[PDB]
C-alpha cells in the first residue's frame, strides 16, 4: 500500500539530474496498482534506452480506464518520447493494442471540444506512426474489421493502398457494415474482379443498401444514360436494389461532415513538419444473369415512374418463361425490346400493346 | 482490319474492351502502301499505317466502309484534333517518319487526348483578352472576342459550330472587358462593353446597329459582370461594373433599354490608389446573395442591398511571404468556403477564411512547375471540388480541393494563358475554354471532366498493366 506514497517521493527526485534501473520497478507497481499508480505515471521518462510488455503494460493502462482526461493526455505525452528515440516502438505498439484505444478515443466526440492542444498531440503521434505505410495498410484492416467509417476515410486520405489483402472490400462486406464504409473503398481504386466477388457476397446475404452501392460502381455509366447489368449472374431481380441507380431527381447534394478531411490536413501538415525538422435513364441491359423471372417489376419502390422513360431493355440469353403484362403497360416509352435465346413457349400478343415499340426481336 | 476487332463489353470504364484476332481466313481498303506496292520486307512499322486507317475508320464511324480527305471535311464528326494530329503523323509515305508502337502507346496514354475536344486558331490579328459565353442553347453558339490595335475599339464574333468569325471595329475607344445580360422574358439579349476613355456601349446580339452609349466615368473600366439572384427568385438582374476610380456602379438590365441610361447607384470603396479589379459570385447556395469583389489590395462582400458585409486587407499577407509579390493588386478571386486569391504577377496563391479573416493556406505554383515564370494569370472552380489554375508561362494546373495535390499539369499546347473560364455549348453540355498566345492567338476546349477523366484512366492502365504481368507471369510458370 505504501508504493502510493512512494510514487509521489518519485516524481519529487525524478526532477534532479542524473535520476539513472528504476524502470523495472515502476513497471511492476503499475502492473499491480491499475488505477491510482497510473494517475501518476506521466512521471515515466526515457529509461531503457526493449521488454514488449513494458509497453503492453502501457496501452493497456490507457485502455483500461480510458476515460480520465488527465492521463490520455500525459500517456500520449509518453509514448510521443519514447517513439522519438526508436522507430522501432512504432512496430510493436500498433502490433499489440493500438488502434483500440486510438480510434476509441478520436471517434468519441474528440471534435466540437476545447481540447486544441490534446488533438494536436494526438495528430503528432498519428504522424508519427504514419511512416512505414505497410503499417497503415494494418490499420486500415483494423479499421474496416470494425464498423468506424469515421476514420478510413482519413487512412485512404493519407494514402493506403485499399487493394492490399480474399480482397478488404469483400472482407467488410461479408460482416455486417455501413453503406458509408463500402462507399469509402469503392471511391479509392479496388480492383474490378474483388468488386465482382463482394458483389456475389451481398447477393447471398440479401441487403439493398449494399448491392445498389456496388451496381453503382460496376454497371453504371451516366454519360451513356444505360444500366449495364451484363452477365454478372444475379440469379434474380428486385426494384430495391435498381431503385438508387436512377437518377432520383429529388436527391441533391449535402456535406454530411467534413472533420475527416480536416483530420487528415492537419495529420499532414505535421508530418510535412516532423519532415523538415431530367436526363433519366434510357437503357437497361439485363442480358445473361441467369434470370428465371421478372415477376418482381409491378407496383415497385419509385422505379416504376422511372421505367415510364426507358427506351431499350435487353432481356436476351436469359432464361424467362413469360413477359408480366403490368410491365408492357408500365414500359410507355420502348423502341428496342430484345428477348432472344430465352426460353418461351408461346408468343404473348399483348407486347404489341406497348404504346412506341418499335423493334421487337 | 475493323472486322478483325472483337468487342468484350460496351461499358466505357472496363478492364477488357477490345480485342485483336487473325481469324485464319493485303485487302484493297486497308493495304500499306509498302504492302500494295509490293517491293517491300516486313517491318514493325508497317502495323502503323494499318493502325492509323483503323483510327481513320473509327473516327468516321465506318463512313469508308459504306492522300485520305479530310476527316471532319469528308464526313461530319467531331474534331476531337490530337487524334487528327496523330493519324497525320503515322500516316505518313517515309517509313521511318511513322511512330514507334510503343510511341503511338504513351501518346493514346493521354489523357488530354480524351478530354480536348476541339481547338481553334484564330487568324494572325492582336490577341483577345475578351471572352464571353452564349447562353442559347440553339444552333447559334458563339464567343464576343474583343481586340483593340488602335485607339478605337474593336469586337469580333465567332461562331464554333460555323468555325468563322466576323470582326469589326465599332467602338470609339478600346474595349477592355465584356459582360452580357439575357432577358428572354422580353427575349433582350444585350452585350456590353467599357471603353477606355470611360463610356459603355450596349449592343443586341439580334440588330447589331442597336448601339447606344452610357454615362461617362472619370477613369477607365476595368472589369463587368451580370449578376443573376438565381433562376428560383424574382430578384431583379442588376450589370456590376468596376472602374479604375474605385467607383463600383449598378446598372439596371431594364435601365440601359434606353439611350443615355443613368446608373442607379455608386459606391466608391477605392480609388486611384487602389483601383478595383474583379468580381466573382459564390458557389454555394448559402451564400449566393453576398457577391465579392477585389477592390485592389481590398476584399469587399455585399449583399442584396449593396451595403458591404465584410472587408478583408491583403496587407496583412507579406508578414508570411514575400513582400514585393504581396504588394500588388488581386487580379481573380473565387469566392467559395474558403477564399481563393491570385494577385498581379505574383505565383503564390492565398487562402482565406470568410469567418476568420486570416490566412489559411498557401499554394506555390513555382514548386509544382519546378517539378516537372510561373506568374498566376486566372483561375475558375468547378462543383466536383477541382480548381483549374492559368499560369503566365502557358501552363494550366489542376488541383483537388479535398487535397491541395496536383492532379496533372498541361503545357505545349500554348505560350501564355490570358483567360479562362467555363461555358455550356449547344448540346447542353459544359465544357472549358481557355485562351492562350503562340503572337499568334489559339483556342482550346477541354472536357469539364478531366480530373476524373485523368484519374480513371490512371486506374485503368494500373489495372491493364497489372493484369498483363500478372498473366505473362503465369503463362510464364
Ligand atoms: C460473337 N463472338 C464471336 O464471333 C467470336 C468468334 C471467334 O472465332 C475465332 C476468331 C479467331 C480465332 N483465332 C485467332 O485469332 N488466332 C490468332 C490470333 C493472333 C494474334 C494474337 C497475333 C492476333 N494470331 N493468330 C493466328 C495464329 C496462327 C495462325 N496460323 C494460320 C493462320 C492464321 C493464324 C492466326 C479463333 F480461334 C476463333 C472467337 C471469339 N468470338
Amino acid at each position: 500500500g505504501i508504493q502510493k506514497c512512494g510514487l509521489k517521493v518519485i516524481s519529487s527526485i525524478v526532477h534532479f539530474p542524473d535520476a539513472l534501473g528504476a524502470m523495472d520497478s515502476v513497471l511492476h507497481t503499475l502492473q499491480m496498482y491499475p488505477d491510482d499508480q497510473e494517475i501518476q505515471c506521466l512521471g515515466l521518462s526515457l529509461i531503457g534506452y526493449t521488454g514488449h510488455l513494458l509497453a503492453k503494460i502501457l496501452v493497456s493502462s490507457l485502455y483500461r480506464f480510458k476515460d480520465v482526461a488527465e492521463i490520455q493526455t500525459k500517456g500520449f505525452q509518453t509514448i510521443l518520447a519514447i517513439l522519438k528515440l526508436s522507430a522501432s516502438f512504432s512496430k510493436l505498439l500498433v502490433h499489440h493494442s493500438f488502434d483500440l484505444v486510438i480510434f476509441h478515443q478520436m471517434s468519441s466526440n474528440i471534435m466540437e471540444q476545447k481540447d486544441q492542444q490534446f488533438l494536436n498531440l494526438c495528430c503528432k503521434c498519428f504522424a508519427k506512426v504514419a511512416m512505414d505505410d505497410y503499417l497503415k495498410n494494418v490499420m486500415l484492416e483494423r479499421a474496416c474489421d470494425q464498423n468506424n467509417s469515421i476514420m478510413v476515410e482519413c487512412l485512404l486520405l493519407l494514402g493506403a493502398d485499399a487493394n492490399q489483402a480474399s480482397s478488404l472490400i469483400c472482407q467488410v462486406c461479408e460482416k455486417e457494415s455501413s453503406p458509408k464504409l463500402v462507399e469509402l473503398l469503392l471511391n479509392s481504386g479496388s480492383r474490378e474482379q474483388d468488386v465482382r466477388k463482394a458483389l456475389t457476397i451481398s447477393i447471398g446475404k440479401g441487403d439493398s443498401q449494399i448491392i445498389s452501392l456496388l451496381l453503382r460502381r460496376l454497371a453504371l455509366d451516366v454519360a451513356n444514360n444505360s444500366i449495364c447489368l451484363g452477365g454478372f449472374c444475379i440469379g434474380k431481380v428486385e426494384p430495391s436494389w435498381l431503385g438508387p441507380l436512377f437518377p432520383d431527381k429529388t436527391s441533391n447534394l449535402r456535406k454530411q461532415t467534413n472533420i475527416a478531411s480536416t483530420l487528415a490536413r492537419m495529420v499532414i501538415r505535421y508530418q510535412m513538419k516532423s519532415a523538415v525538422e431530367r436526363e433519366y435513364i434510357t437503357s437497361l441491359d439485363l442480358s445473361a444473369n441467369e434470370l428465371r423471372d421478372i415477376d418482381a417489376l409491378s407496383q415497385k419502390c419509385c422505379i416504376s415512374v422511372h421505367l415510364e422513360h426507358l427506351e431499350k431493355l435487353e432481356l436476351h440469353q436469359n432464361a424467362l418463361t413469360s413477359f408480366p403484362q403490368q410491365l408492357c403497360e408500365t414500359l410507355k416509352s420502348l423502341t428496342h425490346l430484345d428477348l432472344h435465346s430465352n426460353k418461351f413457349t408461346s408468343f404473348p400478343s399483348y407486347l404489341l400493346k406497348m404504346s412506341c415499340i418499335a423493334n421487337l426481336d | 482490319k475493323p472486322h478483325n476487332v472483337l468487342l468484350f463489353t460496351l461499358y466505357p470504364n472496363a478492364a477488357i474492351i477490345a480485342k485483336i484476332a487473325d481469324y485464319g481466313i493485303g485487302t484493297p481498303g486497308f493495304r500499306a502502301p509498302e504492302v500494295a506496292r509490293g517491293n517491300v520486307i516486313y517491318n514493325q512499322q508497317a502495323d502503323v499505317y494499318s493502325f492509323g486507317l483503323l483510327l481513320y475508320d473509327i473516327l468516321t464511324t465506318g463512313g469508308r466502309i459504306v492522300k485520305l480527305p479530310d476527316p471532319v471535311k469528308e464526313y461530319g464528326c467531331a474534331p476531337w484534333p490530337m487524334v487528327e494530329k496523330l493519324i497525320k503523323q503515322c500516316l505518313k509515305e517515309n517509313p521511318q517518319e511513322r511512330p514507334t508502337s510503343a510511341q503511338v502507346f504513351d501518346i493514346l496514354n493521354s489523357a488530354e487526348l480524351v478530354c480536348l475536344t476541339r481547338r481553334i486558331l484564330l487568324p494572325k490579328n492582336v490577341i483577345v483578352e475578351c471572352m464571353v459565353a452564349t447562353h442559347h442553347n440553339s444552333r447559334n453558339a458563339s464567343i464576343w472576342l474583343g481586340c483593340g490595335h488602335t485607339d478605337r475599339g474593336q469586337l469580333s464574333f465567332l461562331d464554333l459550330n460555323t468555325e468563322g468569325y466576323t470582326s469589326e471595329e465599332v467602338a470609339d475607344s478600346r474595349i477592355l472587358c465584356l459582360a452580357l445580360v439575357h432577358l428572354p422574358v422580353e427575349k433582350e439579349s444585350w452585350i456590353v462593353s467599357g471603353t477606355q476613355s470611360g463610356t459603355l456601349l450596349v449592343i443586341n446580339t439580334e440588330d447589331g446597329k442597336k448601339r447606344h452609349t452610357l454615362e461617362k466615368m472619370t477613369d477607365s473600366v476595368t472589369c463587368l459582370y451580370c449578376n443573376s439572384f438565381s433562376k428560383q427568385s424574382k430578384q431583379k438582374n442588376f450589370l456590376l461594373v468596376g472602374t479604375a476610380d474605385g467607383k463600383l456602379a449598378i446598372f439596371e438590365d431594364k435601365t440601359v433599354k434606353l439611350k443615355g441610361a443613368a446608373p442607379l447607384k455608386i459606391l466608391n470603396i477605392g480609388n486611384v490608389s487602389t483601383p478595383l479589379m474583379c468580381l466573382s459570385e459564390s458557389t454555394n447556395s448559402t451564400e449566393r446573395n453576398v457577391m465579392w469583389g477585389g477592390c485592389g489590395t481590398k476584399i469587399f462582400s455585399f449583399s442584396n442591398d449593396f451595403t458591404i458585409q465584410k472587408l478583408i486587407e491583403t496587407r496583412t499577407s507579406q508578414l508570411f511571404s514575400y513582400a514585393a509579390f504581396s504588394d500588388s493588386n488581386i487580379i481573380t478571386v473565387v469566392v467559395d468556403t474558403a477564399l481563393y486569391i491570385a494577385k498581379q504577377n505574383s505565383p503564390v496563391v492565398e487562402v482565406w477564411d470568410k469567418k476568420t479573416e486570416k490566412l489559411c493556406g498557401l499554394i506555390d505554383c513555382v514548386h509544382f512547375l519546378r517539378e516537372v515564370s510561373g506568374r498566376v494569370k486566372t483561375l475558375c472552380l468547378q462543383k466536383n471540388t477541382a480548381l483549374w489554375i492559368g499560369t503566365g508561362g502557358g501552363h494550366i494546373l489542376l488541383l483537388d480541393l479535398s487535397t491541395r495535390r496536383l492532379i496533372r499539369v498541361i503545357y505545349n499546347f500554348c505560350n501564355s494563358v490570358r483567360v479562362m473560364m467555363t461555358a455550356q455549348l449547344g448540346s447542353l453540355k459544359n465544357v472549358m475554354l481557355v485562351l492562350g498566345y503562340n503572337i499568334q492567338s489559339c483556342l482550346t476546349v477541354w472536357d469539364i471532366n478531366l480530373p476524373h477523366e485523368v484519374q480513371n484512366l490512371e486506374k485503368h492502365i494500373e489495372v491493364r498493366k497489372e493484369l498483363a504481368e500478372k498473366m505473362r507471369r503465369t503463362s510464364v510458370e
